[PDB]
């Protein structure tokens, strides 16, 4: 149906770079081209020994700053890179590579690693979270700059770095989930023991800036994502963009703030792998330099121990609650985009079983997922694309497994909603009408009958049948579009039950657009329905006595 | 029923709006609003159902006197006087029309329920002639002051949301509230809604309160003035331009003019049974 392209072996990284994109996958990198997907260039980082290993690709970086290149960092070869450059408008592939007390030009872990990359003064430097145990240097959060020569990296002082102290090296690992660059900040996304020695797991959000090789302004906060009081503490994927009109008014941002959107799981007993339950909110970054601005903490303890630049750390989490209101309390959410069409702000996301979908994302109550099928089995990758521009429609890569897929960021039609609620609950921008029997667009549309406004009720059964003469029991009203559309939403507002002549006290806190629930009491009675679009009809509830 | 034809008449020549007629036509069945009617098949009406039909004008709904179910939501109507006398109407429904003249429904003592959201509407004091409403939904309007909802006492749903509406206190009494729907207007304070304890569902989302014009100042110093149930002031969310909050008041550094500040608030409710969400931003003018 839409463009695809799959490889030899698993994908790791995308990035996009002038209408090309860039694979980093095992054993080698592809180079498609961004209108079909269509692969026009790659290169064999292929099998490298040492004994054969296989060399799963950690990071991309293009800069353009000297010259138009790529570099790319291994899994093989102590995590070295090597660039890549492009002959003129675009094979000719370099490397970084030179007493051993410590190594620069051994960039990246194999436990997993992070890679931001940001010209500050005349130099590009490379900013880095390694995952690490037990082994002859690789530093958990570095900054090492690459020099104009070109072909080696390197450390200034003692503080260009900030590690683990040998004594809990493997004891307690940090995994760097994601990072990115803001507000003249660098930030970076953990999971990581709790405490020392403690038997649960963080989520964490790094702070620092840089000068030469600076990381002055240290600091680590946890962040949670609690439901309303359940808490999700294990991040799983995160992304950071501006927010719709809409969504930022109710949390208080402009439309150029940058936003987290980050997905939490429910954690395992005493673990960090997670359970099928999942979470989601955003965290304004000014709203975290708030309080990373304030003053209750202490000293990085996986840096000093129990006991100039402090590195310190914050003893409290700070909480947001769930845009999804439970939505996706049963399943494993682990891959988020974040794109703006009108006033909206719409998350595509991803499950651990391969379940693409998007989703209106609101600060007042949960949408139903305008898209949302299956991918491949394989679960969505937390590395993800968004182009998206005026004059245009943009769309996501996503990628799953070997696959990656370019994914519409207006959905895929409307063919596939089920009744005149959910076809009518659709974002504008999707542009779908209910035909009488089906829903689509407007001109494919049989009957001259296509409405974006208005459904009408239909009753199904009741339970129960019968019931006594005062008694006021409770009857269960199953059927279809119960509910009114105002604004953009439905809801059971103007709903109404009758009895024949009494009407029908209906509890709206426990009823749906298709389960009524309503007290009745105090023959062979016609009960009508209206949502306040037009009226239905079941002649059947009688008053009896046993 | 005052008012009758008293011999065979063409549809067409009763209701005069094209569209109102040939709503008719389908509802008594009929194969042309060229075809006559009688008196007789005009009383057999019950309920009408012509939600965006492009009606301008109601004229010839005098004649249904029997009549109980109007849906009219959707059409360009503007003047309801044709409906003063159907002694038997129960729900009339005029959402996205433009009837401001709410002064025609005097009469209708059986009415119950009344929806009129989006017509523009700001002045609402026609209502004193309904007690007996028990739902009205006068959603999306520029509504400002609800006094006349004092009296509408049997009501057991109300929706005011997307108004202007500051000024809650005259719905203190309405203890036969269960559904009560706020949002989007400029509610500062709940101490209004302490004692419905018959709420059900409940809603006080996004609401957009404004302050009087403030002189800009170096080392700004604003006042929390938003207030819950019980009349405790509700501790701010979040603050614009690295504001502060030292209960209870707001503070600003301000080292460079600028036109406003402004701070959003968040404090979940429970008023009876109905858990809500008390929300919304404070917006401060400078000069």
């Amino acid at each position: 149906q839409l463009p695809n392209f799959t490889a030899e072996t698993p994908i790791q990284n995308v990035i996009l770079h002038e209408h090309h994109i860039f694979l980093g996958a095992t054993n080698y990198i592809y180079v498609l081209n961004e209108e079909d997907l269509q692969k026009v260039a790659e290169y064999k980082t292929g099998p490298v020994l040492e004994v054969w290993k296989d060399n799963i690709n950690m990071a991309l970086v293009v800069d353009t700053y000297y010259d138009d290149q790529l570099i790319s960092c291994g899994s093989v070869n102590r995590g070295t890179c090597q660039r890549h450059v492009f002959p003129h408008n675009h094979s000719e592939v370099h490397c970084i590579f030179s007493e051993p007390s410590q190594c620069p030009d051994c960039v990246v872990s194999a436990l997993g690693a992070k890679v931001l990359s940001s010209v500050k003064d005349r130099f590009i430097n490379f900013f880095v979270g390694n995952t690490i145990n037990s082994s002859y240097p690789l530093h958990s959060i570095s900054v090492r700059r690459l020099k104009e020569t070109k072909d080696g990296f390197m450390f200034l002082t003692d503080q260009s770095y900030i590690d683990v102290l040998p004594e809990f090296r493997d004891s307690y690992p940090i995994k760097y989930v994601h990072a990115f660059e803001s507000n003249n900040f660098i930030y970076f996304l953990t999971v990581q023991r709790e405490t020392l020695d403690a038997q649960t797991f963080h989520t964490r959000i790094i702070r620092f800036c840089s000068i030469n090789s600076g990381l002055h302004s240290y600091m680590e906060m946890p962040l949670e994502c609690i439901l309303t009081k359940e808490v999700f503490n294990i991040l799983q994927a995160a992304y950071v963009s501006k927010p719709g009109a809409q969504l930022a008014r109710q949390i208080g941002a402009s439309l150029n703030d940058d936003i987290l959107f980050a997905v939490f799981a429910q954690s395992k007993p005493d673990s960090a792998e997670p359970m099928d339950r999942s979470a989601m909110c955003a965290f304004p970054i000014k709203y975290v330099n708030d309080f990373f601005n304030k003053i209750n903490v202490r000293c990085l303890q996986h840096f000093y121990g129990p006991n100039d630049e402090y590195r310190t750390e914050f003893t409290t989490a700070l909480q947001r609650v769930d845009l999804f209101m439970g939505q996706f309390s049963e399943v494993l959410l682990t891959s988020i985009s974040t794109f703006i069409k009108g006033d909206l702000t719409i998350a595509n996301l991803g499950t651990s079983e391969g379940r693409f979908m998007q989703v209106v994302v609101s600060r007042s109550g949960p949408s139903t997922p305008h898209v949302n099928f299956l991918l491949d089995s394989h679960p969505v990758s937390p590395e993800v694309i968004v182009e998206h521009t005026l004059n245009q429609n943009g769309y996501t890569l996503v990628i799953t497994g070997k696959k990656i897929t370019k994914i519409p960021l207006n959905g895929l039609g409307c063919r596939h909603f089920q009744s005149c609620s959910q076809c009518l609950s659709a974002p504008p921008f999707v542009q779908c009408g209910w035909c009488h029997d089906k829903c689509v667009r407007s001109e494919e549309c049989l009957s001259g009958t296509w409405t974006q406004q208005i459904c009408l009720p239909a009753i199904y059964k009741v339970f129960p049948n019968s019931a006594p003469l005062e008694g006021g029991t409770r009857l269960t009203i199953c059927g279809w579009d119960f509910g009114f559309r105002r604004n953009n939403k439905f809801d059971l507002k103007k709903t109404r039950v009758l009895l024949g002549n009494e009407s029908c006290t209906l509890t709206l806190s426990e009823s749906t657009m298709n389960t009524l629930k309503c007290t009745v009491g105090p023959f062979n009675m016609s009960i009508i329905i209206s949502n306040g679009h037009g009226t239905t009809q079941y002649s059947t509830f009688s008053y009896v006595d046993p | 029923a005052m008012e009758t034809i008293t011999v065979p008449t063409p549809i067409k020549q009763i209701f005069s709006d094209d569209a109102f007629a040939e709503t008719i036509k389908d509802n008594l069945k009929k194969k042309s609003v060229t075809d006559a009617v009688t008196q007789n098949e005009l009383n057999s009406i019950d309920q009408i159902i012509a939600n965006n039909s492009d009606i301008k004008s109601v004229q010839g709904i005098q004649y249904l006197p029997n009549v109980t179910k109007l849906f009219l939501n959707g059409n360009k109507l503007t003047d309801i006087k044709p409906l003063a006398n159907l002694k038997n109407l129960g729900w009339l429904f005029l959402d996205e029309n433009k009837v401001k003249d709410l002064s025609s429904l005097k009469d209708l003592k059986k009415l119950k329920s009344l929806s009129l959201e989006h017509n523009g509407i700001s002045d609402i004091n026609g209502l004193v002639h309904l007690p007996q409403l028990e739902s009205l939904y006068l959603g999306n309007n520029k509504i400002t002051d609800i006094t006349v909802l004092s009296r509408l006492t049997k009501l057991d749903t109300l929706s005011l949301e997307d108004n202007q509406i500051s000024d809650i206190v005259p719905l203190a009494g309405l203890t036969k509230l269960q559904n009560l729907y706020l949002s989007k207007n400029h509610i500062s304070d709940l101490r209004a809604l302490a004692g419905l304890k018959n709420l059900d569902v409940l809603e006080l989302f996004s609401q957009e309160c404004l302050n009087k014009p403030i002189n800009h100042q170096s080392n700004l110093v604003v006042p929390n003035t938003v207030k819950n149930t019980d009349g405790s002031l509700v501790t701010p969310e979040i603050i614009s331009d690295d504001g502060d909050y030292e209960k209870p008041n707001v503070k600003w550094h301000l080292p460079e003019f600028t036109n406003e500040v402004s701070f959003i608030f968040y404090q979940p409710v429970t008023i009876g049974k109905a858990k809500a969400r008390f929300h919304g931003r404070v917006t401060q003018p400078l000069k």
